[PDB]
């Protein structure tokens, strides 16, 4: 005997990936970008730069 | 109530004494020096000498 053509379905799940990269700032130099430990100078200036 | 005296330093005697000055970037300074420059006198002898 013939035979009916046939059909199918199907599904295909995701997956979880991420990236990541640290960044790390210093303590003497993140007292001169707030301006809090800047100082007026014409030399504290620039360190700040 | 007591009433506190202030005393202001350029109005005493002592300062006479010292040659004050501001500088305002002595936390930056490693150590500063200064230099004597001197020359003596010197007579011309005569005989053995």
């Amino acid at each position: 005997p013939a035979d009916q053509p046939v059909h199918n379905y199907m599904i295909k799940r995701l997956d979880r990936r991420s990236l990541n990269a640290a960044f790390s700032i210093a303590v003497e130099a993140l007292g001169l970008i707030s301006g809090e430990n800047l100082d007026g100078t014409h030399i504290s200036s620039a360190m700040r730069l | 109530c007591s009433t506190l005296s202030l005393v202001r330093f350029l109005e005493l005697g002592l300062s006479v004494a010292c040659v004050c000055t501001k500088f305002p970037e002595l936390s930056y300074v490693a150590e500063g020096t200064i230099q004597f420059e001197v020359q003596q006198p010197m007579i011309a002898r005569d005989g053995p000498h």
